[PDB]
């Protein structure tokens, strides 16, 4: 069934689950050709597969070569996503396989369900939550590994850095979605907010800066002000 | 021509015989139907005047025996039975024929409707769908469920249609997920035709029987089966040319015969719009599309 605001704590219970976002799988630049027609050039993409309890992110990089000579690429991308998620589940020991997979766009439901017929006990679900996982490519270290890749490749991250040492997964998810929402609404400002203090660095083995508890509250406030600021610029309120 | 003799008509009832219906009043001197065309299956069906709940009836072929109908006052319905004593049967039938107590199947000589609805329906295949093999005729009613409906509850009183499920391992070859989901030709041609039905005549026979049971009994699971079987063909990129042509003919006469006033509960808007306008065979069913558009344009 659909995941929404009524059953939101289910994300953080002890049943293994993954979110799958396919927004950034098939990415193109659109340009004019010499003859003045339009054509696309594809660039590297990625599947964003995330355990919201642990922060474990399975970043499957989608190299442009996987589109070569294929037709109807927007449709193929949903099936390529479903094929790679199925491949991931099969590669995991049984006790690590998810009990549920939540897709962020409903168009992923059939492709994934078809690829996972072999796993009838894994529930494939949509969600009414609008999650900002498309902004994942505003995270510099993630964007860099996607663009540098010369072959298909899976890279594993913890998108919560070390936060779970200090906060619950519910709070770490809330932080993450507010950070991603901010980067999605105004990327420049969000990054400005995150780095304006050169004395807070990003550890080589982390994605986000090493903010103290107190500094995270400030940062969170500034991000909410930004999302409100942009809402105001947008709708003229 | 053959005859179905009735012991009596003790309760008021609407009787149907294939695509015809007539009313019999309580204790009216009714003793059956005569002049039934030899050569086709037939169905004789019932709706009680005091309880339109439970339409029910019997599929039969007069070439396979001498059958008759008697009211059973314990089970409360008109039952088909077989008289094995041929002498007794001819004797029984000739007296009612002489006293003119039998209505005549109105087999118009310019009409092929029944043939066109039953072209591929044979008793042998009906008896595989409806299991009750001590009788040579087969009982169906409004509320019988299908084997697939039981999966989703008595197996003796079920309709054993072939299960069709587009998101099932049978429908989808490992490694051809996208291909086999978006183009059902493997499922239609290799799994169903070559593997289960063996030929297209058996597949069309089940299709036609599913429609007839939906229409005559309002059997909801038969209606699902008819739509599923259509959609599998229309959703297959590769279908033999002769099946598409015959399918167009099958459907044309089903649509032509459907009561206008039952169209809302017998026709699935999604399947038909998909089949006629989006599917691989959107342009391959000229006769059916033309009749659907002129008869049920609301649904489209
Ligand atoms: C209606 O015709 C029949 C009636 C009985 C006994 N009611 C036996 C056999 C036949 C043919
Ligand atoms: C009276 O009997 C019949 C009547 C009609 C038309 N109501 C069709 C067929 C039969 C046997």
């Amino acid at each position: 069934g659909a995941m929404n605001s009524s059953n939101y704590a289910e994300l953080f219970n002890n049943d293994i689950k993954l979110f799958v976002d396919d927004t950034n799988v098939y990415r193109v630049t659109v340009h004019k050709t010499f003859e003045g027609n339009v054509a696309t050039k594809a660039i590297n993409g990625c599947i964003f597969t995330l355990n919201p309890k642990t922060g474990h992110l399975f970043l499957k990089i989608i190299h442009t070569s996987v589109w070569a000579g294929q037709k109807r690429l927007s449709q193929l991308a949903k099936w390529k996503t479903a094929e790679e998620v199925s491949a991931l589940v099969r590669s995991l020991p049984k006790e690590e396989q998810p009990k549920q997979i939540i897709v962020t766009r409903k168009a992923m439901l059939d492709p994934l369900e078809v690829h996972m017929l072999d796993f009838p006990n894994i529930a494939i679900r949509p969600t009414e939550l609008r999650l900002p996982f498309s902004a994942a490519m505003s995270i510099d270290k993630l964007s860099d590994v996607v663009m540098k890749a010369t072959e298909p490749q899976m890279v594993l991250f913890n998108i919560y850095d070390d936060w779970l040492d200090r906060i619950s997964s519910y709070t770490a998810f809330s932080r993450l979605t507010l950070l991603l929402r901010a980067l999605k609404t105004n990327e420049e400002s969000a990054k400005m907010i995150l780095l304006s203090d050169p004395t807070i660095t990003i550890k080589s083995y982390h994605l986000w800066p090493s903010f103290t508890d107190e500094q995270w509250i400030t940062i969170e406030s500034q991000m909410r002000d930004l999302i409100l600021t942009e809402y105001g610029r947008k709708y003229n309120v | 021509m053959n005859t179905v003799p009735f012991t009596s008509a003790p309760i008021e009832v609407t009787i149907g015989i294939d695509q015809y219906s007539f009313n019999v009043k309580e204790n009216q001197p009714f003793h059956g139907i005569k002049d039934i065309p030899i050569g086709h299956v037939h169905v004789i069906h019932f709706q009680h005047a005091d309880n339109s709940s439970m339409r029910y009836g019997y599929w039969f072929d007069c070439r396979m025996g001498n059958f008759y109908i008697q009211y059973d006052p314990k089970d409360g319905l008109y039952k088909m039975m077989e008289e094995r004593d041929g002498a007794k049967f001819e004797n029984i039938v000739h007296n009612f024929k002489e006293r003119q107590m039998m209505v005549s199947y109105p087999k118009i000589d310019e009409d092929d409707t029944w043939y066109n609805l039953t072209e591929f329906v044979q008793m042998d295949k009906i008896r595989k769908i409806v299991r009750k093999d001590e009788n040579q005729f087969s009982y169906v009613d409004s509320s019988m469920t299908t084997v697939q409906e039981n999966e989703l509850s008595d197996p003796a009183h079920s309709l054993n249609y072939t299960v069709i499920n587009f998101k099932s391992r049978e429908a989808i070859r490992p490694g051809h997920e996208m291909e086999d989901f978006l183009d059902k030709s493997y499922y239609l041609n290799t799994v169903m035709l070559q593997g289960i039905f063996k030929n297209s005549s058996n597949y069309f026979g089940e299709l036609q029987f599913a429609f007839l049971n939906a229409m005559f009994f309002g059997n909801y699971g038969s209606s699902l089966q008819w739509h599923a079987m259509i959609e599998l063909i229309c959703s297959s990129a590769t279908v033999p040319k002769h099946m598409l042509d015959k399918l167009d003919e099958i459907l044309y006469y089903q649509i032509k015969t459907l009561p206008e006033q039952y169209s809302d509960i017998l026709l699935n808007e999604r399947v038909w719009n998909i089949c006629l306008y989006s599917s691989f065979q959107k342009n391959s069913l000229h006769n059916t599309e033309k009749i659907m558009e002129n008869k049920y344009p609301e649904l489209l």
